[PDB]
C-alpha cells in the first residue's frame, strides 16, 4: 500500500539521496541484546548480557577473542559476526608473523570498515547485519571502537549497542568523566550499572546472563563468564 | 444465432400472454429430473422464458406459481450443479423486477454464504481444492443485482450481511495479499455501487412507466445509502493502491461520490495530497490521481454535503503540474487527463476583483474567487512544462543510412493528449488569460525551428489549438509571419528545383498548414496571401514541402467546405462577458442544457464555397490537364511529376469531398429483379450541391482511368503512383467529406469521455456542454457516412474492374492496397458482388 | 488462517525496515517440521531418541536411520530427510578424522558442531541436528539450528512437536538424572507426541557413555526398555 | 518490456538508449564546430566558466590525443575524459605495434568500434559524448572525423556537435556549397562566424577555445587568447 | 524474447538503405545506395561495400557499426582458413562461419542480435557464388536478392529482369536499375557504391567506372 | 513528482530526457552533508571541514573527514564517509603505484584524473552504484604551485582557486568569493577558513561541530599536515569573535 521502489537493493539510490537497505541493515544491530563497552587510562572492558533459548540452553556468547590484545562483543546477526571474527583473527596472526608486532587496533578497525564497504556498493550483496564493539590495548593505550553495518567506525570513550542501548548511553555519558581514572574493579562496576539500565525493572543481572571481557597493560584479553563474573557482580549495589 | 435468439425471447418476455407462465411450467416441469441432463434444459428454458415483468395484480399468474419450487430446489441442492448458475440468474432478474413483492429474508443467509463460497477465497492451512467448485461460478454481475434488489425495506438483514461479507474479506483487498481471488473481488467492488446508483435513479429520478414502480416502503432510505457507502468504502480505498491497477476502485468511487460525497471524497483527498509530494512511492500518484478523476464531477459542483468542494481543485491542479515530464509517459498521460477533466468543469476566469466590489458571497465562494487569481499562473506554467516535453521529444536521428520519418504509438498518444488538454484549457480561458497565452505560443514557435517529423507536429498542434479558441487574433499574428518567412526563403527560384529544402522553410510550411484549419470565414481575410504561398510551394520538387503545401490546400478546402461546431465551450457564449455581468464561480461544474446548448455551427458561406471552387480551378484543374495529356501519348512526364500531380489531385478530392456531388451513371442492366422499389436513401446533410458547375469528381474519374491504363501498360514499375491511384479511386467511389476511420475514433473518444463525466443518479438530464456538442456532431457525421441502397451503375462497375486490375498487379504491395479498397467498394453498391464474381 | 503478507517478506538477501531477514526466517521454520528427536544429557551418559515412521512392512527398518555415528564418541540425531543432512553429517565425519590425523586426538563435540555450522554458513541448509557425545569435559549435548546457531543443551527436542516436548522435558529434567531414567523420560515424551504404542520400528534409541563408544540399542535391547515403561 | 531501459531492439527496430545518449550530448549545453580547409583543420568550442573560483586553465574540451592529432569532446565531461584516455592508449599502441602514427580515420574507427560494444551489451550504458578528431594525413591532406554514441563514424568537410548542431550544420552547408578552398585565416573565420551566428554571443577571446593543425605544421596547436583575439578583431573589422 | 529480438532485428534491416545482389555466369555484382545526408559528409571516407579476401566481398542493409564487427570477423575467418589450407576459403564455407557468429549473439543473453543482413559474393572453382545471411544466422543461396527498404518491390522487379544466362556487364546495369526504382533523388557516382566479383576477384568499381555505367543507363 | 518508470533505478540506464538519475541522486547525498571548504593561496592550499559530533561519547578525531592520501597531497571529503574512505584508499594506491613505476611523487592533476576515472567507472555499470562522496584533493610543490581539484560523484574533476562541497556549498562559495586568495599567504587564509566555516554552520539544525583544519604549503615544506593545534585555536578564537 505504501511500497518504496528504491528499497529493493543496496545498489539503488533513493531520490532523497539515501540508500534504504544500508539503513535497514543498521537497524539489525538493535535486534541484538545490549552490550556496553568502556575504557580507562590502563584498561578497556566490554560487558554484555547474553540471552538463552530455554532454561536448559547454555546462553549465546556475545563476547569473542580476536587476539591476545583484542576482543569483540557482537550485536546483530551472529553468522555475520563469525565471518568478521574469522577475518580479524587472520589479520592479527598475519601481523604477528610478518612484524612480530600486535596489530594496532585502529588499523584493524579500518580493515573491517573496508571489508564491510564492498557489500554496500555491489549488486546481490547484503550489508553486514552485525555491529561490533571492539576492545584493544596497543602502544597508544586502551581503545574502545564501534563498527556499524553502514561500514562507518567510531572511536568511543564508552559505547552501548543493541536493544535499549540508549538507556546505557545516557548513564555512560553521565559518568564518563569518572571512567578515565577508575581502577579495573570500578570500571567494570560502571559497565555493569549501564547494562543494568537497559534491563527491565523486574529482570536483574545474574552470573548466567552476564559476560565480561577486560584487556589491559599487563592483562591479555580475558572473557569472564558464569562463576568468574561473580566477584565483579557481588560488589555492585542493589538496583536503585 | 444463440445470443440473438436469447435476446429476442427476453425482449418479447414482458409482452407474453398472462396465462403463459402456467403453460410454460407444464411444458418443462416433466424434464426436471435431477439425475437426468434434461434438468439443465428445463432450468435454461425457465431462465430465458419465465416472465418476471408482470403487473403486481397478475403476480399470481406468473412468479407465485414457480418461486417456491425453484427456490426450494436451490436451497436443497448442496452439490454445485451446472443449473444452479442459470437458477441464480433467474432469481436476480425476478428480484430486480419485483423489488417489494418478495420476502427474500428467509433465504438471505444462504445466498450470502453461497456468494462467499463462489469467490473461492483460500482459508486455513490445508486449503484443499474440491472439483466443480470452480464450475458453479456464481456470476458476480447477477449476484450484485440480487443483493441490490433485496436491499431496502423494514428488515436490515441484507445490509448487515453485506457488511459481514465485506468485513470477512477485507484482508484480501489489501494490496500485499494479491492473488487469483482479486479478479472477482474487484468486479464485486465496481459492480455493487453501479447497481445501487441505478436503483436509486429508478426510484427517485426516473419517469413513471407501465413497468411497476418500487413500493415506497421498500424504497432505499437516505440512511440505507449512508450504511452502504460505509460498508464498501474501506475495501475500495485499499483497492485504490492495488497492484492490479485501480481502474475498478476509481469506478466504484465515482458511483459512491454521487450517493455520498462527504463520506468518500475526503479520504481519497487525504491520500492524494501526500502522493503528489512523495518521491519514494511512485505508484500512489497514478492511483490517487485516477480516483480524483472519478470523483471530479462531485467535488467541483458539490457543495450541499461537501462544502469545501471546489476549494481543493486549484491546489491539486498546481501540484499535478510537475507530472507532465519526458521521463514518465504514464504519469504524463494521467496528469493530462486530470488537467483536462478539471479544466472543462471549471471556467478559467479571474473574479478576485468581484470580492471587493460585491459582498453577500458565501464564505466558500469568497475563497474560490481569491483562488481564481492563480488561474493565469497555472495556464502559463502548463505551457512551460509542455514546452519542455516538446524540447526533449526531438527525434534526433542516429542512423547515417536512414531517417526514421515516423511517430511511435507512445509519441502519437502524448501529442494527442497535449493537444486535447491545451485545447480545453484555452477554450475555458478568459480572453485576457488567452491573450498572454497566445503571445507565449507565437513567440516559442516563431523563435525556434523544429523537426517536422515529431516535435514540430506537437508545436503546430499547440498553435492550432490556440487559433481555434480565438481565430481572428491568432490568425492575425500567425498567418503573416509564416507567409513572410516562406516568401523570403522561396524568392531564389532554384528552391523549387532543389531536393532537400531549408529546415526553416519546412517548419514554417508545417506551421502554416496546421494553423489553417479553423472557421472558414476567418481564413478569407488572408485568402490572397494563402493562394500566393500555395502557388510557389505546391510545385516544389522536394517530396517534403510539396506534401506540406498539399496539406495546406486540403485544410483550407476542408475548413471552408464542411459543417462543424466552432465553440466547444463549457458555458454557452461565455468567458468573453463584461466583468461582473457574469459570475464564473456559480458555473463551476454545472451541466449544459440540450435545449439551451446554443451550439454555434459553421455552415459553408457563399464566399467560402466560391473560394473553394476558385482553389479547385486554380490547382486541381491544371494538374488534371497535364495528367490527361500523360494518359494520351502527349506531355510525357517523369514518375516523380506524376506522383506530385496525383498528390495534388488526392488532397483536392479529400478537401472538397462534401462540395463535389456523388458520381452518377446509367445503371448496370443485368441485376436481381424486385417487384418492390429498391431506392437509395437520401439525407440532406446541409450544403446543397451546385448543379450548374461541372462535377470535378466525374473529370477526376475519366483522367484517373486513362492514367491507370497508361501506367499499367508502360510504367508498371511505378508502385508509388499506383498507390495514389488506389486511394483516389476509393475517394471517388465513397467520399462525401467524412472519413469512416475518423468517425470511429471520435465515437470511441465520446464513449471514453462520457464514462468519466456521466452522473448515473441524475441521468442524461445533467451532461457537460462540450460532450453534448460532440454527440450532435457525431449524429451529423452518422448522416453523411451512412449511404445505403446505392445503384451499381456503369461508372462504379468500371472503377471496380480497374481496382481488380490493380488487385492482380505484379507487385504484391499494390495488390494488397487495391484489394482492401476493392472489398470496401463491393459492399457499397447493391448486387455488385454477383457481377464481379465471373 | 487468512493471508497476512507484507511487502518486505520473501525478499531473499534484503533487510526488512526492522532489520530482520523474513525469507530466511520462513525457510528455517519449514526445516523444523521434520520427525521428533529428543536428546537428554546426564552425568552417566547422553541419550538420543528418534521416531523412524517406516511406511511399509516390506521396507527394511535399518535402511531408514535418523541416528548416525559421527565418531566413536559422537552421535547425531536428525529431524527431516536424511538426504538433506547427508552432506553435513559427511563433513563432520571427515573433520573428526582430519583432526585425528593432524593432532592425534579426539575432537570435542563443541568443535565438531562448530565445523558443521561453518559449512552451513558457507543458505538455510535445511536440517536441525542434535550432536551428543562424551568428550574431555564429559557427556555433552549440542543443538544445531537450521540458521547454524549452536548451543549446549542439557535436554533438547527437535521436530514437529519440539515446542510441546521441550515444555515436558523442562519439567522432567533434573541435573542428577541417571541415563536409564533419561531414556525412560525421552521415550515417554516421544510416545505422547507420537500417540502410538512404542515398538522397535516406531523408535530408534542410541546412547554414548563415558567408558563405552556410540551404541545404538538393538531391537531386543529397545524392547526391554519399552516394556519397562 | 525493457526496450527503453536497456540497449535491446524495440518493436519498430530502434534502440532508444542510443537515442537517449544523443540527448545527453546536448545536456551539457555547449556547441563545437570543426571546419576542414585546403591546408588546415580547425576546431572551435564555446568554453563557459560558471564560477570565478574555478581555474580557467582546467576547463577544456580540446585535448591532444597524439602530437599530430587533437580532438573536441561534446557531452558529459567525465564520459569525454574516458573516451579521450581510450583514444590516447589506442594511438600509442598503434605506433608501438605498427611503427607509424595512427591515421585519424583509423583512430575514429577504433573508438567507434568500442562504442558499438556498448550498444550490443545491456550491462554497459552507451557513453553520451561526441568525439571530433582533426589531424593532417600525409597522403590525403587535412582530415576532420566525427564519432557517435551509436558507433557510427564519418569524415566531414565541416561538422558540428552540441545543442546548436542542427543550426550550425545549416550555416556550414551554405558556405561549403558556395565559396572555394579556404586559407587558414578563412577556415578559422568560418568556424568562429558559425558559432557566433548560432549562439548570438559576439564572443570575447575568453569565451571561445580554438585548436588547429596545418599542412606546414602538422602538430596540434591550441591558439592563445591573444591569437584568438586577433582572429576576432579581424572578423569585427569586415 | 530471443525470437522476438530476431524479428525486431529483421525490421531494422528492412528500414536500412537498399542493397542489391545479382549473380551472372561470369560474375556477381553487389550494389548499395550510399546517400550522404548533407553536402558536409565526405563521400570517399566510408565504404559500404568491403573486400573480405581477394575473391570475396560483402554488402549490407541495416546498422553499419554492427556490419563492421562482422566484416572484421569475416576477414579473420578467411585468414585462418588460408593459414591452415594455403588456399583461398570457399565462399560457402565463409558464409557458414559468418552465420555461426550471428547465431551466437542471438543465443547468448545480455547481447542483442546483430541488426544487419549480409550479402556475400565470391568466386571459387570458376563458378560465381551469391549468399544472404540473416540476423537469425540463416543463410540462403540467391541468383538475385534485394535487401533494405522496398526489398519486396525490388525482388519482384529482379524476377522480371533476371535471365539465367547474363553477362556481368548486363548484370551491373539491372542492379543499378533495381536501386533506381527505390532511389528518392538523382543517382550519381558518389550516391551509389557498386562492387563486382569475377575470375580476377572482388573489386569495388571506382567512381569513374560507376559514372560510365550510369551514363549508359 | 515521482517517476515509477524505473529509468532512475540504475546507472546503466539513460532517461528519455538524457540524464542518468542515479549519479544525480548520489550528488544529493553529498549535498545532505556538513560543508567542506578548500581555498588555494599563493603559498599553498588550506582545507577546513565542519565535522558534526553526533555524540559526546565519541572520542575527538573520530569520523575524520580530512585524509592524507600522499606525503604531498591531502583529501577533504563530503557525503557517505565509508565511500569516501574507499576513495581515499584508491587514491593512496594510485600515488604509491606512480612513485614505484615513474620514481616521483604523483602530480596532483594526474592523481585527480586517475581517481576521477575510477569514480566514473561506477557510474556506467548496473552492478556497481555511483559513489556517494565528493572530495577536494590539494597539494603544493616548488615545480608546480598550490593545486586544488574537486571530484564529484559523476567523476568530473576541475581545478578551483576556492571550492565548497556540502549543504552550505553556495553560502561558502559567496564568502570565499569576497577574499583575495591569490595575494594572501596560507597563515592568513587559515583564520579566514575558520570564519567561513562558522558562518556556514547552522546551530539550530546541527547542535555541535568540530573544525578540522589541514594545510600543505611552502611553510609545511610540501607535506600535508593538520594545522598545528595552537594555530587552530587562534583561528577558532578569531572566527568566534568575528561571528559575534
Amino acid at each position: 500500500m505504501f511500497r518504496n521502489q528504491y528499497d529493493n537493493d543496496v545498489t539503488v539510490w533513493s531520490p532523497q539521496g539515501r540508500i534504504h537497505q544500508i539503513e535497514y541493515a543498521m537497524e539489525a544491530v538493535k535486534q541484538g541484546s545490549a552490550t556496553v563497552g568502556l575504557k580507562s587510562k590502563t584498561h578497556a572492558v566490554l560487558v554484555a548480557l547474553k540471552r538463552a533459548q530455554s532454561e536448559l540452553a547454555a546462553h549465546q556468547k556475545k563476547i569473542l577473542h580476536v587476539d591476545n590484545h583484542i576482543g569483540i562483543s557482537i550485536a546483530g546477526l551472529t553468522a555475520d559476526a563469525r565471518l568478521l571474527c574469522n577475518f580479524m583473527r587472520q589479520e592479527c596472526l598475519d601481523s604477528r608473523f610478518v612484524f612480530d608486532r600486535p596489530l594496532p587496533v585502529s588499523r584493524l578497525v579500518s580493515l573491517i570498515g573496508s571489508k564491510t564497504q564492498i557489500p554496500t556498493q555491489r549488486y546481490g550483496r547484503r550489508p553486514y547485519g552485525v555491529g561490533l564493539l571492539i576492545a584493544g590495548y596497543d602502544d597508544m593505550g586502551p581503545h574502545i571502537f564501534q563498527t556499524c553495518p553502514s561500514a562507518n567506525y567510531f572511536d568511543c570513550r564508552a559505547m552501548s549497542i543493541g536493544a535499549r542501548s540508549q538507556s546505557a548511553r545516557t548513564y555512560l555519558e553521565r559518568h564518563m568523566s569518572e571512567f578515565m581514572e577508575c581502577n579495573l574493579n570500578e570500571l567494570v562496576k560502571h559497565g555493569l550499572r549501564a547494562l543494568r539500565e537497559t534491563l527491565p525493572a523486574e529482570q536483574d543481572l545474574t552470573t548466567k546472563n552476564v559476560s565480561i571481557g577486560i584487556v589491559g597493560k599487563d592483562l591479555e584479553f580475558t572473557i569472564y563468564d558464569d562463576d568468574d563474573v561473580s566477584p565483579f557482580l557481588e560488589g555492585l549495589e542493589e538496583r536503585p | 444465432v444463440e445470443n440473438i435468439l436469447k435476446t429476442l425471447v427476453k425482449s418479447c418476455r414482458p409482452y407474453f400472454p398472462a396465462d403463459a407462465t402456467a403453460e410454460m411450467l407444464e411444458e418443462w416441469r416433466p424434464l426436471m429430473c435431477p439425475f437426468d441432463v434434461t434438468m439443465q434444459k428445463a432450468i435454461t428454458y425457465f431462465e430465458i422464458f419465465l416472465p418476471t415483468s408482470l403487473p403486481p395484480e397478475l403476480h399470481h399468474k406468473g412468479f407465485k406459481l414457480w418461486f417456491d419450487e425453484l427456490i426450494g430446489l436451490w436451497v436443497s441442492v448442496q452439490n454445485l450443479p451446472q443449473w444452479e448458475g442459470q437458477l441464480v440468474n433467474l432469481f436476480a432478474r425476478l428480484a430486480t423486477d419485483n423489488i417489494g413483492y418478495i420476502d427474500w429474508d428467509p433465504y438471505v443467509p444462504k445466498i450470502f454464504t453461497r456468494i462467499l463460497r463462489s469467490l473461492n477465497l483460500p482459508v486455513g492451512s490445508s486449503q484443499v481444492l474440491v472439483p466443480r467448485f470452480l464450475t458453479n461460478a456464481y456470476d458476480i454481475g447477477h449476484a450484485v443485482i440480487w443483493i441490490t434488489a433485496m436491499m431496502g425495506g423494514p428488515s436490515k438483514l441484507v445490509q448487515k450481511h453485506l457488511a459481514g461479507l465485506f468485513n470477512s474479506i477485507t484482508s484480501f483487498y489489501h494490496p500485499s495479499n494479491n492473488g487469483r481471488w482479486l479478479n472477482k473481488l474487484m468486479k464485486l467492488l465496481q459492480r455493487l455501487p453501479n447497481s445501487v446508483v441505478r436503483r436509486l435513479h429508478r426510484e427517485r429520478y426516473k419517469k413513471p412507466s407501465w413497468l411497476t414502480p418500487v413500493p415506497d416502503s421498500h424504497k432505499l432510505t437516505d440512511q440505507d445509502v449512508t450504511d452502504f457507502v460505509q460498508c464498501i468504502i474501506q475495501p475500495v480505498l485499499l483497492a485504490m493502491f492495488s497492484k492490479t491497477g485501480s481502474l475498478e476502485a476509481a469506478q466504484a468511487l465515482q458511483n459512491l461520490a454521487l450517493m455520498r460525497p462527504e463520506l468518500v471524497i475526503p479520504p481519497v483527498l487525504e491520500r492524494t495530497y501526500p502522493a503528489l509530494e512523495t518521491l519514494t512511492e511512485p505508484h500512489q500518484l497514478t492511483a490517487t490521481l485516477s480516483c480524483v478523476i472519478g470523483v471530479a464531477r462531485s467535488l467541483v459542483s458539490g457543495g450541499r454535503w461537501f462544502p469545501e468542494g471546489p476549494t481543493h481543485m486549484l491546489p491539486l491542479l498546481m501540484r499535478a503540474l510537475p507530472g507532465v515530464d519526458p521521463n514518465d509517459f504514464s504519469k504524463c498521460m494521467i496528469t493530462f487527463q486530470f488537467i483536462a477533466t478539471f479544466s472543462t468543469l471549471v471556467p478559467l476566469v479571474d473574479c478576485s476583483s468581484v470580492l471587493q466590489e460585491r459582498n453577500d458571497l458565501t464564505e466558500v465562494e469568497r475563497e474560490l474567487c481569491s483562488a481564481t487569481a492563480e488561474f493565469e499562473d497555472f495556464v502559463l506554467q502548463f505551457m512551460d512544462r509542455c514546452f519542455g516535453l516538446i524540447e526533449s521529444s526531438t527525434l534526433e536521428q542516429t542512423r547515417e543510412e536512414t531517417e526514421t520519418e515516423k511517430m511511435t504509438h507512445l509519441e502519437s498518444l502524448v501529442e494527442l493528449g497535449l493537444s486535447s488538454t491545451f485545447s480545453t484549457i484555452l477554450t475555458q480561458c478568459s480572453k485576457e488569460i488567452f491573450m498572454v497565452a497566445l503571445q507565449k505560443v507565437f513567440n516559442f514557435s516563431t523563435s525556434h525551428i523544429f523537426e517536422t517529423r515529431v516535435a514540430g507536429r506537437m508545436v503546430a498542434d499547440m498553435c492550432r489549438a490556440a487559433v481555434k479558441c480565438c481565430p481572428e487574433e491568432s490568425l492575425k499574428l500567425f498567418v503573416p509571419h509564416c507567409c513572410s518567412v516562406i516568401t523570403q526563403l522561396t524568392m531564389n527560384d532554384d528552391v523549387l528545383n532543389d531536393e532537400e529544402l531549408d529546415k526553416e522553410l519546412l517548419w514554417n510550411l508545417q506551421l502554416l498548414s496546421e494553423i489553417t484549419r479553423v472557421d472558414g470565414r476567418k481564413l478569407l481575410l488572408y485568402r490572397e496571401q494563402l493562394v500566393k504561398i500555395l502557388q510557389r510551394t505546391l510545385h516544389l520538387t522536394c517530396k517534403q514541402g510539396y506534401t506540406l503545401s498539399c496539406n495546406l490546400l486540403h485544410h483550407l478546402l476542408r475548413s471552408t467546405t464542411l459543417i462543424y461546431p466552432t465553440e466547444y465551450c463549457s458555458v454557452p457564449g461565455g468567458f468573453d462577458k463584461p466583468p461582473s455581468e457574469y459570475f464564473p464561480i456559480k458555473d463551476w461544474g454545472k451541466p449544459g442544457d440540450l435545449w439551451n446548448l446554443g451550439i454555434q455551427w459553421h455552415v459553408p458561406s457563399s464566399e467560402e464555397v466560391s473560394f473553394a471552387f476558385y482553389l479547385l480551378d486554380s490547382f486541381l484543374q491544371p494538374e488534371l490537364v497535364k495528367l490527361q495529356h500523360c494518359g494520351d501519348g502527349k506531355l510525357e512526364m517523369s514518375r516523380d511529376d506524376i506522383l506530385q500531380s496525383l498528390t495534388i489531385v488526392h488532397n483536392c478530392i479529400l478537401g472538397s469531398g462534401n462540395l463535389l456531388p456523388p458520381l452518377k451513371g446509367e445503371p448496370v442492366t443485368n441485376l436481381v429483379p424486385s417487384m418492390v422499389s429498391l431506392e437509395e436513401t437520401k439525407l440532406y446533410t446541409g450544403l446543397e450541391y451546385d448543379l450548374s458547375r461541372e462535377n470535378h469528381r466525374e473529370v477526376i474519374a475519366t483522367v484517373i482511368r486513362k492514367l491507370l491504363n497508361h501506367i499499367l501498360d508502360n510504367s508498371e514499375d511505378d508502385t508509388k503512383s499506383l498507390f495514389l491511384i488506389i486511394k483516389i479511386i476509393g475517394d471517388l467511389l465513397q467520399f462525401q467529406g467524412s472519413h469512416k476511420h475518423e468517425f470511429d475514433s471520435r465515437w470511441k473518444s465520446f464513449n471514453l469521455v462520457k464514462k468519466s463525466m456521466e452522473n448515473r443518479l441524475h441521468g442524461k438530464k445533467q451532461h457537460i456542454r462540450a460532450l453534448l456538442i460532440d454527440r450532435v456532431m457525431l449524429q451529423h457525421e452518422l448522416r453523411t457516412l451512412t449511404v445505403e441502397g446505392c445503384e451499381y451503375k456503369k461508372i462504379h462497375q468500371d472503377m471496380i474492374r480497374d481496382l481488380l486490375r490493380l488487385s492482380t498487379s505484379s507487385y504484391s504491395q499494390v495488390r494488397n492496397k487495391a484489394q482492401q479498397t476493392f472489398f470496401a467498394a463491393l459492399g457499397a453498391y447493391n448486387f455488385c458482388c454477383r457481377d464481379i464474381i465471373p | 488462517m487468512f493471508l497476512t503478507r507484507s511487502e518486505y517478506d520473501r525478499g531473499v538477501n534484503t533487510f526488512s525496515p526492522e532489520g530482520r531477514l523474513f525469507q530466511v526466517e520462513y525457510a528455517i521454520e519449514a526445516i523444523k517440521l521434520g520427525s521428533t528427536a529428543i536428546g537428554i544429557q546426564t552425568s552417566e551418559g547422553v541419550c538420543l531418541a528418534v521416531e523412524k515412521r517406516i511406511t511399509s512392512p516390506l521396507m527394511e527398518p535399518s535402511s531408514i536411520e535418523k541416528i548416525v555415528e559421527i565418531d566413536a564418541h559422537i552421535g547425531c540425531a536428525m529431524s527431516g530427510l536424511i538426504a538433506d543432512a547427508k552432506t553435513l553429517i559427511d563433513k563432520a565425519r571427515v573433520e573428526t578424522q582430519n583432526h585425528w590425523f593432524t593432532y592425534n586426538e579426539t575432537m570435542t563435540v563443541e568443535s565438531v558442531t562448530q565445523a558443521v555450522s561453518n559449512l552451513a554458513l558457507q543458505r538455510p541448509f535445511g536440517v536441525a541436528l542434535l550432536f551428543g557425545g562424551v568428550d574431555e569435559k564429559g557427556p555433552q549435548l549440542f543443538h544445531m539450528d537450521p540458521s547454524g546457531t549452536f548451543v549446549q543443551c542439557d535436554a533438547r527436542a527437535i521436530g514437529s512437536a519440539s515446542e510441546g516436548a521441550q515444555s515436558s522435558l523442562q519439567e522432567v529434567y533434573h541435573k542428577s538424572m541417571t541415563l536409564k531414567e533419561a531414556i525412560k523420560s525421552s521415550l515417554i515424551i516421544l510416545k505422547q507426541v507420537m500417540e502410538e504404542k512404542l515398538n522397535a520400528t516406531n523408535i530408534e534409541l542410541a546412547t554414548v557413555q563415558p567408558g563405552q563408544n556410540f551404541h545404538m540399542f538393538t531391537k531386543e535391547e529397545l524392547e526391554e526398555v519399552i516394556k519397562d515403561i | 518490456g525493457f526496450d527503453r531501459h536497456i540497449t535491446i531492439f524495440s518493436p519498430e527496430g530502434r534502440l532508444y538508449q542510443v537515442e537517449y545518449a544523443f540527448k545527453a550530448i546536448n545536456q551539457g549545453g555547449l556547441t563545437s564546430v570543426a571546419v576542414r580547409g585546403k591546408d588546415c583543420a580547425v576546431i572551435v568550442t564555446q568554453k563557459k566558466v560558471p564560477d570565478k573560483l574555478l581555474d580557467s586553465s582546467t576547463v577544456t574540451h580540446l585535448f591532444k590525443i597524439t602530437e599530430n592529432i587533437g580532438c573536441v569532446m561534446t557531452g558529459m565531461t567525465a564520459d569525454s575524459r574516458s573516451q579521450v584516455q581510450r583514444a590516447r592508449y589506442e594511438a600509442a599502441n598503434w605506433k608501438y605495434k605498427y611503427g607509424y602514427e595512427i591515421p585519424v580515420d583509423m583512430l575514429c574507427k577504433r573508438i567507434a568500434d568500442i562504442s558499438q560494444v556498448y550498444t550490443q551489451n545491456a550491462e554497459m550504458r552507451p557513453l553520451g559524448c561526441c568525439m571530433i578528431l582533426i589531424g593532417i594525413d600525409e597522403e590525403q591532406g587535412p582530415q576532420v572525423y566525427k564519432c557517435d554514441p551509436a558507433g557510427y563514424y564519418c569524415g566531414f568537410k565541416a561538422t558540428a556537435a552540441g545543442v546548436k548542431q542542427t543550426e550550425s550544420t545549416s550555416f556550414l552547408e551554405k558556405k561549403v556549397k558556395k565559396k572555394f578552398d579556404w586559407t587558414f585565416e578563412q577556415t578559422v573565420e568560418t568556424a568562429i562566424t558559425c558559432l557566433s551566428t548560432v549562439l548570438s554571443i559576439d564572443f570575447k577571446p575568453s569565451e571561445i577555445e580554438v585548436g588547429v593543425v596545418t599542412v606546414e605544421n602538422p602538430k596540434f596547436r591550441i591558439l592563445t587568447e591573444a591569437e584568438i583575439d586577433a582572429h576576432l578583431v579581424a572578423l569585427a573589422e569586415r | 524474447g530471443k525470437l522476438v529480438q530476431i524479428e525486431y532485428a529483421l525490421a531494422a534491416v528492412a528500414g536500412g538503405a537498399p542493397s542489391v545482389g545479382i549473380k551472372a555466369a561470369n560474375g556477381v555484382v553487389l550494389a548499395t545506395e550510399k546517400k550522404q545526408k548533407s553536402i558536409l559528409y565526405d563521400e570517399r571516407s566510408v565504404h559500404k561495400v568491403e573486400p573480405i579476401t581477394k575473391h570475396i566481398g560483402l554488402v549490407y542493409s541495416g546498422m553499419g557499426p554492427d556490419y563492421r564487427v562482422l566484416v572484421h570477423r569475416a576477414r579473420k575467418l578467411a585468414q585462418q582458413y588460408y593459414l591452415v589450407y594455403q588456399e583461398p576459403i570457399p565462399t560457402a564455407q565463409l558464409v557458414q562461419r559468418v552465420a555461426s557468429v550471428m547465431q551466437e549473439y542471438t543465443q547468448s543473453g545480455g547481447v542483442r542480435p546483430f541488426g544487419v543482413s549480409l550479402l556475400i559474393c565470391g568466386w571459387n572453382e570458376g563458378r560465381p557464388y551469391l549468399f544472404q545471411s540473416d540476423p537469425s544466422g540463416a543463410y540462403f543461396a540467391w541468383k538475385a536478392t534485394a535487401m533494405g527498404k522496398n526489398y519486396v518491390n525490388g525482388k519482384t522487379f529482379l524476377e522480371k529482369r533476371y535471365n539465367e544466362d547474363l553477362e556481368l556487364e548486363d548484370a551491373i546495369h539491372t542492379a543499378i536499375l533495381t536501386l533506381k526504382e527505390s532511389f528518392e533523388g538523382q543517382m550519381t557516382e558518389d550516391n551509389i557504391e557498386v562492387g563486382i566479383c569475377n575470375e580476377a576477384g572482388f573489386r569495388r568499381l571506382t567512381p569513374t567506372e560507376v559514372k560510365d555505367y550510369l551514363a549508359a543507363i | 513528482s515521482s517517476i515509477g518508470t524505473g529509468y532512475d533505478l540504475s546507472a546503466s540506464t539513460f532517461s528519455p530526457d538524457g540524464r542518468v538519475f542515479q549519479v544525480e541522486y548520489a550528488m544529493k547525498a553529498v549535498e545532505n552533508s556538513s560543508t567542506a571548504i578548500g581555498i588555494r593561496c599563493k603559498d599553498g592550499v588550506v582545507f577546513g571541514v565542519e565535522k558534526l559530533v553526533l555524540s559526546k561519547l565519541y572520542e575527538e578525531g573520530s569520523n575524520k573527514r580530512l585524509f592524507n592520501v600522499d606525503r604531498h597531497v591531502g583529501m577533504a571529503v563530503a557525503g557517505l564517509l565509508a565511500d569516501a574512505r574507499s576513495l581515499a584508499d584508491i587514491a593512496r594506491e594510485e600515488a604509491s603505484n606512480f612513485r614505484s613505476n615513474f620514481g616521483y611523487n604523483i602530480p596532483l592533476k594526474h592523481l585527480a584524473d586517475r581517481v576521477a576515472m575510477y569514480v566514473h567507472a561506477y557510474t556506467l555499470y548496473s552492478a556497481v552504484r555511483p559513489f556517494g562522496c565528493s572530495f577536494m584533493l590539494g597539494s603544493y610543490s616548488v615545480n608546480d604551485g598550490a593545486q586544488l581539484y574537486m571530484i564529484d560523484p559523476s567523476g568530473v574533476s576541475y581545478g578551483y582557486w576556492g571550492c565548497a562541497i556540502g549543504k552550505a556549498r553556495q553560502a561558502a562559495k559567496t564568502e570565499i568569493e569576497k577574499l583575495q586568495m591569490k595575494e594572501m599567504t596560507c597563515r592568513d587564509i587559515v583564520k579566514e577558513v575558520a570564519k567561513i566555516i562558522y558562518i556556514v554552520h547552522d546551530e539550530v539544525k546541527d547542535k555541535a561541530f568540530e573544525l578540522e583544519l589541514s594545510w600543505v604549503g611552502e611553510l609545511t615544506n610540501g607535506r600535508h599536515e593538520i594545522v598545528p593545534k595552537d594555530i587552530r585555536e587562534e583561528a577558532e578564537k578569531y572566527a568566534k569573535e568575528s561571528l559575534k
